[PDB]
DNA sequence: TCTGATTCAACTGCTGAATCAG
DNA sequence: CTGATTCAGCAGTTGAATCAGA
């Protein structure tokens, strides 16, 4: 009550359920089960996905984030995803590809930053981090485009 | 107190300024409040309608009296100023501002006449009690030179015209101080109360540099409702914000920590074999941030909303965090990962409403998502809570 | 316009707060500055001394001309003020503030003159101005009703007392705007220049309101110029870079620093001193930038510089012990990845997304700073090959 | 050094402008520098305010106006050269150098630099800041953050051959920005010095020396280590004398580092158990020494954190080692 | 007995208009 | 053709003394 904001609270509601097995041939899906990541998660992270997207759009038109702020935190997100991937492949590979794959989309997940000096909602980072793997601008196994192709014939 | 000198009557002209401000902070939007251009103060809003103004700041004597000058003064100029032509005299709703709450029954009578009938039983009240009986006008030799003119104005006047200038016609009046009435309508305002005293004074000094600096240069003193409200939102975002979030929560006494001894999160803490001091260190940090919780959400340090993304933030973290420990420190006993899995979110911290919280308020809320189960630090926390529920 | 309006007439009031502010701004430690209490705004200090102003908002007029109302009026008002039985006027610094900087003969002779011999030859040609000659005062029938009992009071007046007046008369001409002089003040001051008018905006509406809220209740308005500078203090104490990526080309001349030298020392895909080197440029001009216009201490700079050398250290510490069992071409390159990701703040501000691993190659283009367990050995041995 | 004072106080007291101020054949070269500088293309006289801080000079006081300039440089003319047609006084020549650059240089530019020629240290420099929107306890660093950069920039100016010259426009953008990082709260400063290498060892028997002894740290961190102790305990004892922090905000901090703490040696301990306990206590030591905290909001010194791990150290409150209470009490014995 | 309205005298504010000096 | 005179008519309401009403 007679509080105040001027902060990214996101307004979104539940995203539908059908969506999830829509968006499953997204490219940023068969990305993300190729490291064995199990699918009631790639469930969540879908859903993540919609309403960050939805969020994205809402910002977008009324209009409360400016344009380069977009840009540039998903440039350091993007620098961070290689940070951490060529972390997680040397410090990690004394075991599986698999393994390292999904260590590094965990390790990935945990990473926080704010947009505009405002803190955004958590489902926010990963709703971005899979737009990144939509269009190859990150990838959470080691050689992720040469098994992305191998599926695509398959 | 020298002759020289009249402080009385410069607040007659800051309380212009003073009703200005007040005036713009109570404008609809799309209007332009001016001042002396249309009269003392002014807002033309987007409709075309005009509110003139005529403050009178009052300290001693009353210019609402029945034989005022200012009141006679202050009719007569709007009803020449109702005489000019081209002019809407519906929309022109006048006012005659008095900075002390100020009685008579010939300006009561004109402030509560809002019938037209009601504006004619107030003007032969008025002219009843100044001329006498018509038509013989008995008491209009004995009235005030300095009254005489503008008596004969008003009352001679067009009778509609004098109607609907009396209908719309109105005694706004406030408190002693209009400053301390003004910013009560700040205070209104979905606004800080500590910030109330420094967003006041800033629409104050703003309001008053903007006019200064349009009339050095002859223009017409009027600022836009819109440019107003930028900058009142401007400064806003600029000056309404709070830092550190002060705990308030006290460590409960040794006595009243073994009474939530039997609680889920202490089962789940001795679950991994956690030594009896740090299960209290538990209990208390428990306590505290619960009370800490209650009482912000209570006087509004921090809104339900913003515990809401705390907590699927925090148990967001712990998900992450329990899925990478599983597989870094795999080759352990099960006890040994719950042990890392909640120390590692015990050194977590993250800020709420991006404020600092202190340093046992997360640590409580995880213990607080342990006992309804939402998290846990065993990796098979709710298989070894059924097992121990028995035994 | 219609003239049952004045807004001209309310500048000349309204100028009263304006110049109030202008003089807190500027008054000595200790002072109380008044307006309309001993005359249009007054300051008084510890000494003892007051100023008194009449302020005057010259828009269409000269209030400073040879035969006005308003200077002469004021000069027996300033007379009529040093009568008084218990006022000395050795300490009584008078002003005739007006709007525009105005020029006239008689009030350019008072507002030069500052000994009493000068003085005295400024009266004499204000008389012989104005009354005429000394004996016969020809002109005297000839001067203006309005100004007639004005000069008469200021001539006829004490000799020596009218002389000392004219001594400590002072014409303070504005400069068309005394909002803008008000504002020129407040800049000169240590806040930002994207901040004055901020500051500037809030100052005016205490001093308003408060002399507003002081007169409301039948007092005297008086503000403490301590309580003024408490609020201008409790004011003022409550990063963006602008260095482009720099093009491919220019990237390549950099390769012969030790920088690069390093970077590669532990090897590194050269997919990298691309990157490393941009962030390099974009540090290095956003370091300049920032002390050169002003956003960011130098000295911040030093402490910001101390701290990445303190963390590289403690990491490579930690690194070298945690991860012994690899070799040295694993251990830079997790010194490296490690130590850009360290997101200390700039002075309490966040910098950009790139500034701390660019100053962390900055760092390490100097001897101080690498990532290689031993790097200080293989300089020199990839220097002589 | 007064000179480097006086200078920042009228590079305090001067609107828009360029500026200097130096200490006869001292007074007529340091104004036939002046006008050599004048001379330079890019200079404006106008905009520039000379002094010489301590009969002709209190004239060039007194003219303030180009006639009376004139009339000032006629008198000094007329005092120095004798008689017009002959000049028979030119017979001193290292300061008649100077005077033959100077009274045949350009009239019009001496005349207005004889305009700007004011003549004339510490308090009044302080009391100048202080009367400025500045916090009064900042009051000090800032007049000699001021002072210091000053001299810095005409030191550099003066080992390159260049006029001496500090344009006031270039002195507030160093100090309304050094301002921001001062006088807004978000900063702390330490007035801690690094202590001298003789009164280090002094502490060498202190109880944290011997803890990170015990860790065997190399020689040259255990002196880091006294050093970053001293300081920090300065700046505790600093910054709660002069109420810039509160004592709640040090219980916090300690509160925050002890939790720390606890997390830190339980995680290394069972998570490097296979490692030796010296190794341990090195790990611990240096995972716990990467722990950054606002105090109040408020970054302190990056020497501060250690240093308050290192006053805990030395009351016991924390400890490198897994079981360093017995390492302690054995090695006490030896 | 005092609060209050009434009639008037009265300090301040500086623009507007017709006229006039250089 | 700008600037200065001369006078004028708005505004600001308070201050001081007198009378009407409880």
């Amino acid at each position: 009550k007679i509080d105040r904001q001027m902060v990214l609270s996101s307004r979104a509601q539940a995203p539908v359920k059908e969506k999830a097995q829509e968006y499953l041939p997204d490219k940023f899906v068969q990305q993300l089960e190729i490291i064995g990541l199990p699918y009631e998660e790639i469930l969540g992270a879908i859903s993540d996905y919609l309403m960050a997207s939805f969020d994205r759009t809402d910002w977008a038109a009324r209009g409360e984030v400016d344009e380069t702020s977009f840009d540039d935190l998903d440039t350091a997100l993007q620098r961070t995803w290689k940070n951490k991937q060529r972390i997680c492949g040397l410090t990690h590979s004394e075991k599986s590809e698999q393994d390292q794959g999904k260590l590094l989309y965990f390790e990935c997940m945990q990473f926080n930053i704010p947009l505009q000096a405002m803190s955004p909602p958590s489902h926010f980072i990963p709703g971005c981090y899979h737009i990144l793997a939509d269009s190859l601008a990150v990838g959470w196994h080691p050689n992720y485009t040469t098994q992305l192709k191998n599926k695509k014939v398959a | 107190k020298r002759k020289t000198e009249v402080p009385g009557q410069a607040l007659g002209y800051s309380l212009q300024f003073t009703l200005l401000t007040h005036l713009l902070l109570q404008a609809p939007e799309g209007s332009l409040c001016s001042l002396e251009v249309l009269d003392d103060v002014a807002q033309e809003n987007n409709s075309g309608d005009i509110k003139f103004i005529q403050s009178a700041s009052a300290l001693t004597a009353n210019p609402a009296a029945d034989r005022a000058k200012s009141l006679w003064k202050t009719l007569s100029n709007w009803i020449d100023l109702a005489t000019s032509p081209d002019f809407e005299v519906e929309k022109a709703i006048f006012e005659l501002y008095v900075s002390r709450p100020v009685e008579g029954s010939i300006v009561k009578k004109f402030n509560e006449a809002k019938t037209p009938e009601d504006a004619q039983e107030a003007i032969t009240h008025a002219r009843t009690e100044l001329w006498g009986d018509s038509p013989h006008f008995t008491l209009k030799d004995g009235i005030s030179k300095e009254i005489s003119k503008y008596v004969e104005k008003v009352f001679t006047a067009d009778q509609n015209l004098l109607q609907r200038l009396i209908c719309n016609f109105q005694l706004t009046l406030g408190s002693g101080s209009p400053q301390a009435d003004l910013e009560a309508c700040v205070r209104s305002h979905p606004v800080s109360p500590s910030k109330v005293s420094d967003i006041t004074n800033y629409l104050c000094g703003k309001v008053k540099r903007h006019i200064d600096m349009l009339l050095e240069a002859e223009k017409p003193a009027v600022i836009a409702r819109d440019d107003f409200y930028t900058w009142y939102k401007a400064y806003v975002q600029k000056i309404d914000r709070q830092m550190v979030l002060s705990s308030r929560a006290q460590a409960p006494v040794k006595e009243k920590a073994q009474e939530y001894l039997p609680d889920k999160f202490v089962q789940q803490l001795e679950i991994i074999g956690l030594p009896y001091e740090e299960i209290l260190g538990a209990i208390s940090d428990y306590l505290m941030a619960s009370f800490d919780r209650t009482d912000w959400a209570a006087r509004g340090e921090v809104d339900e909303t913003s515990f809401d993304d705390l907590d699927t933030a925090l148990q967001r973290t712990w998900k992450n965090k329990q899925r990478i420990c599983g597989l870094t420190h795999s080759e352990k006993s099960e006890q040994d990962q719950g042990k890392l899995l909640y120390f590692e979110c015990m050194q977590f911290n993250i800020p709420l409403q991006a404020m600092s919280p202190p340093s046992h308020f997360i640590p409580g809320c995880y213990h607080i998502l342990a006992d309804s189960l939402a998290v846990g630090w065993h990796p098979n926390y709710t298989t070894q809570l059924k097992n121990k529920k028995v035994a």
